[PDB]
């Protein structure tokens, strides 16, 4: 048995998506693109944090 | 200890993937015919159909969002009361209903979605047409959740 | 700082419960199908649906 | 008055069936439940089962879950006790008896069979 | 004073683990813990009552807790709280413990029974003290400064802080009914109990002595014991007893703040 | 999704397909291990490391 | 395999009481047992005397009763006459099945 | 009567297509598509452990 | 939500408050009785 | 390190000592340290307390 | 026959493969009956004559 994560603020922008995370012990996120190219990342969040995609 | 993300998580085009047995689910590639045969016991005989007589079109709103954000109003006189279809004669405009219920004289109502900022399009009722047209008006949200 | 208060939850079997709207500050309330409880000596309600 | 009718005596061969009746008459009949019991020539009573008469799901004991079948008919107010397969060691009378809470009060008149080649 | 806990009962609840990995129903669990205090102590809430015996008087060296339909008595010798390494207990009363713990990522509670068997509960948590001034130190020296801090005081007065306690639910216990030839037998047991059975239709009601019911299997039946004597706390793990609740009285939380000198 | 298959529901049939395009998202070698798939060139039997 | 042990017969005289015991070989009998008395006529028909350790069947006259005496079940009749030399026996039953007895005689003389 | 169309390979959208056929009244079609699903042909050559 | 200013009052006396905390509740587990939920953590206490 | 011991029928203990590393592998994409009351479950192996042949 | 197989017989080892020509004598569509093989168009599923 294994836990979930509680869900982050949202708020939107012209062609840009911004996120705030309230992170309890380290989680992993990752984001890829539809299509031909997917360029995918990935990346490891330890504390409060906030990111534009 | 070492092994680095699997398919599920780098694959193109938005695949998913199951393994007992392998398989891979809903990806999006290419178009597919489709060939049908329909029996000659479901058609309708033009004699015992509805006519309709007079026609004419009224839009009282419209934005050119990425739902269905169009009303119509549309009069007309039917000789009997039955069923009728409904279909679009212009590519850059879809309608929803496909089936309409007639009777003597009153109005009915449909809607659309469309792309274009200035919509002109004809609409067919059980062989016979009408004319349309309207200014459309830009939406305020930016991202939705569906295509 | 702030406080949370959640008080005990209702369970109604063979039925269908309502809740009403209220004005205190961040007031929620849902109503969920398909529960059963279970408790130290056995099962809550007969009812199993 | 309660009564309970049996049959009445045959004699078969091995590989054949038979089948034993026993008349319910006084009572409700969808109220209590129906009893067996067996008696081997020379020996004992044994126990072998019972049925529900209000859903008709019967329960069999260790020693006899197998060939016998039971059945009720609730429009004739009679149940029946069959036995395949028949052979030399199934000769006994049998006995069909009510249950009334806790107690067992009446008796059947008894029915005898006789297997031989 | 302990007059408020007068007409009151403990009561059982459920617990994540119980030791070895694994869910059961357990006589201590834990509630939410407060460190609202900038020195790092502690404040927790269980679900028994320490230093009142069973017959309603004050004695420190005993706890009641809840068997199986009754409550009985225990050593509190056998109080333990420990995350990481053990801690250290300051003062109880009532459902509510002190304590100070050194740093780590669980918490744990457990005692003895009174037939010689243990009992422990888990629950995940974050314990990291604050910093005070502009270094980081492990212990309190012999020559210093002093700076402003607050912690918790160590008295039972009354405050102004309160929680409720209402009628308890029914309980219902599988082992009453039995099964025997054809009928089904209700055991009493010198408690009220309350059956409903769907065989032949519907049979409902109360009862006080033995009782049999024809015709049935040991399926198909309800039991369970509905009439008491006492209130107890409504926590968020026990069902309600009607649409709308009925209160009873109110019982004060202990060891309130204050300023001091660190 | 080919031109070898016919149904028929309510006295009327259905012909699918085929496709138009081939591409698939599996190479000539992988590796599977509990619900996971990776893309791998594995060493030769008898020559490992 | 578990049995109930009864005596072969017991002899007794007009206006005494008869009390008749019986036993099984696994265990001692207890209230949950639900003990049962029958009676055979001579005529080969069988009819129930004592259900459930101390319950009486509708009919029976006042002199038949029975209760548990120690480890033994037991069932008493008083005023016996001619009339009681019949066949008793005992049942009893433990978890899924029935046991029965061996039966006994009465004599009056 | 034979009728032919295609539709792109795209799930969750409905799509409309109209049959006339001189001397009855026009008809008017919807379709939706729910899965599509790719499976491949597989041998195995060695484990390890 | 959960930056500074999440909760206000105009005085320690006063009995209004103002609150815009993220509250959304949840099912509950199989066999279970509890009530869980989520929600924003202070924005005070991080501010510290 | 790991260390295992007893005690004797005189009153007195004994004891022994070994180099081990140990580190339990990470189930999901998370890592956590006590087992939650509301989550998922996931595939996993253990050892059966049995002592048949 | 092709590079993924290395065996090993008296301290030597040999590799064989791949080859050079890719013709076969079967077609896509084959039909069995008691050891004769066909090649042959068979109809389709739900198509028959
Ligand atoms: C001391 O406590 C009082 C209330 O108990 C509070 O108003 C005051 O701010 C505190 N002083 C300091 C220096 O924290």
């Amino acid at each position: 048995r294994v836990p979930k994560a509680r869900n982050p603020t949202v708020t939107y922008g012209k062609n840009q998506v911004t996120m705030l995370l309230y992170p309890d012990h380290p989680t992993l996120l990752s984001y890829r693109n539809m299509g031909q190219e997917p360029n995918y990342h990935e990346e490891w969040v330890t504390h409060k944090k906030e990111v534009t995609l | 200890k070492e092994r680095g993300a699997s398919l599920q998580h780098t694959a193109p085009f938005g695949c998913q993937i199951a393994t007992n047995p392998v398989r891979a689910v809903n990806c999006a590639v290419g178009n597919i015919p489709i060939s049908i045969d329909i029996p000659d016991a479901a058609f309708t005989r033009v004699v015992d159909a509805p006519s309709v007589t007079d026609m004419s079109c009224e839009v009282p709103a419209c934005t050119h969002s990425s739902d269905f954000g169009g009303v119509a109003i549309i009069k007309y006189t039917a000789s009997k009361k039955g069923k009728c279809a409904v279909h679009s004669m212009t590519n850059a405009v879809t309608i929803r209903e496909a089936d309409v219920e007639v009777e003597g004289n009153s109005q009915l109502q449909i809607s659309f979605s469309t792309a274009l900022a200035s919509a002109e399009f004809r609409v067919q009722v059980c062989s016979t047409q009408v004319h349309c047209a309207a200014a459309c008006h830009p939406p305020k949200d930016h991202i939705v959740n569906y295509p | 700082e702030y406080k949370t208060v959640i008080p005990s939850p209702y369970v109604k079997c063979c039925g269908t419960a309502e809740c009403k709207d209220k004005s205190l500050p961040d007031y929620s309330c849902k109503v969920f199908t398909g529960v059963y409880p279970f408790m130290w000596g056995g099962a809550y309600c007969f009812c199993d649906a | 008055q309660i009564q309970l009718v049996q049959s009445g005596r045959e004699v078969k061969n091995p590989g054949e069936t038979v089948k034993i009746s026993c008349k319910a008459s006084g009572y409700t009949f969808t109220e209590y439940p129906m009893l067996w019991v067996k008696q081997a020539p020379g020996k004992g009573f044994r126990w072998m089962g019972l049925i529900y008469t209000n859903t008709g799901e019967p329960t069999y004991a260790e020693e006899f879950k197998g060939r016998f079948v039971f059945s009720l008919e609730i429009s004739a107010s009679t149940a029946y006790l069959q036995i395949n397969n028949l052979t030399n060691e199934d000769t006994a009378t049998y006995f069909c008896v009510r249950d009334y809470f806790i107690s067992l009060d009446y008796w059947g008149q008894g029915t005898t069979l006789t297997v031989s080649s | 004073n302990f007059n408020v806990y007068k007409a009151t009962r403990p009561y059982l609840a459920h617990c994540p683990d119980c030791g070895e990995g694994h869910s059961c129903h357990s006589p201590i669990a834990l509630e939410r813990i407060r460190n609202e205090a900038t020195d790092g102590t502690l404040k927790i809430q269980v679900s028994l009552q320490i230093g009142i015996k069973t017959d309603d008087s004050h004695d420190w060296t005993k706890l009641r807790y809840m068997d199986s339909h009754t409550p009985a008595d225990a050593e509190r010798a056998g109080l333990l709280v420990r995350t990481s390494a053990p801690c250290t207990i300051t003062g109880t009363m009532g459902h509510f413990i002190l304590a100070r713990c050194p740093k780590g990522e669980t918490l744990t509670v457990g005692f003895t029974d009174s037939r010689k068997i243990s009992h422990t509960c888990t629950h995940p948590f974050h314990h990291e003290p604050p910093v005070i001034g502009r270094e980081r130190f492990h212990s309190r020296p012999q020559h210093g400064k002093e700076l402003p801090c607050s912690t918790y005081v160590q008295s039972t007065a009354a405050t102004a802080e309160e929680i409720e306690v209402h009628m308890p639910p029914d309980t219902p216990d599988r082992t009453l009914m039995t099964q025997q030839s054809g009928n089904v037998k209700i055991t009493v047991n010198g408690q009220t109990v309350r059956y409903k059975c769907n065989c032949g239709g519907s049979n409902e009601g109360l009862t006080t002595t033995d009782k049999v019911i024809n015709n049935c299997k040991i399926d198909q039946c309800h039991a369970a014991v509905t009439n008491h004597k006492n209130w107890q706390y409504n926590s968020p793990l026990v069902p309600r007893n009607a649409e709308l609740g009925d209160r009873k009285g109110k019982i004060h939380i202990p060891f309130p703040l204050a300023n001091v000198t660190c | 999704a080919n031109g070898d298959h016919a149904v028929t529901v309510k006295d009327a049939k259905f012909v699918v397909g085929p496709m138009s395009s081939a591409w698939t998202p599996f190479d000539n070698k992988i590796v599977v291990y509990k619900g996971d798939v990776y893309n791998m060139d594995y060493p030769p039997f008898g020559a490992g490391r | 395999q578990a049995v109930v042990t009864q005596e072969s017969a017991l002899t007794t005289s007009p206006g005494e009481t008869v009390t008749l015991t019986c036993r099984s070989n696994i265990g001692a009998v207890t209230s949950s047992n639900c003990a049962n008395w029958v009676q055979e006529k001579p005529d080969h028909f069988f009819t129930g005397l004592i259900g459930d350790t101390n319950n009486r069947r509708s009919g029976v006259p006042a002199r038949f009763s029975g209760s548990l005496i120690g480890d033994k079940a037991a069932l008493t009749i008083t005023g016996a006459q001619t009339e009681d030399e019949a066949i008793y026996f005992c049942a009893l039953w433990y978890n899924n099945l029935w046991v029965f007895g061996g039966g006994t005689k009465l004599t009056v003389l | 009567y034979e009728h032919v169309t295609v539709i792109p390979n795209t799930v969750g959208v409905p799509y409309k297509t109209l049959v006339n056929r001189p001397g009855y009244s026009p008809m008017v079609l919807e379709m939706e598509l729910q899965s599509v699903t790719l499976e491949p042909t597989l041998s195995l050559d060695y484990i390890t452990c | 939500p959960g930056q500074f200013g999440d909760i206000q009052s105009r005085t320690p006396e006063s009995k209004d408050v103002y609150a815009n905390t993220q509250l959304v509740l949840q099912r509950p587990a199989a066999g279970t009785v509890h009530v869980p939920y989520s929600q924003a953590p202070s924005g005070f206490k991080y501010w510290l």
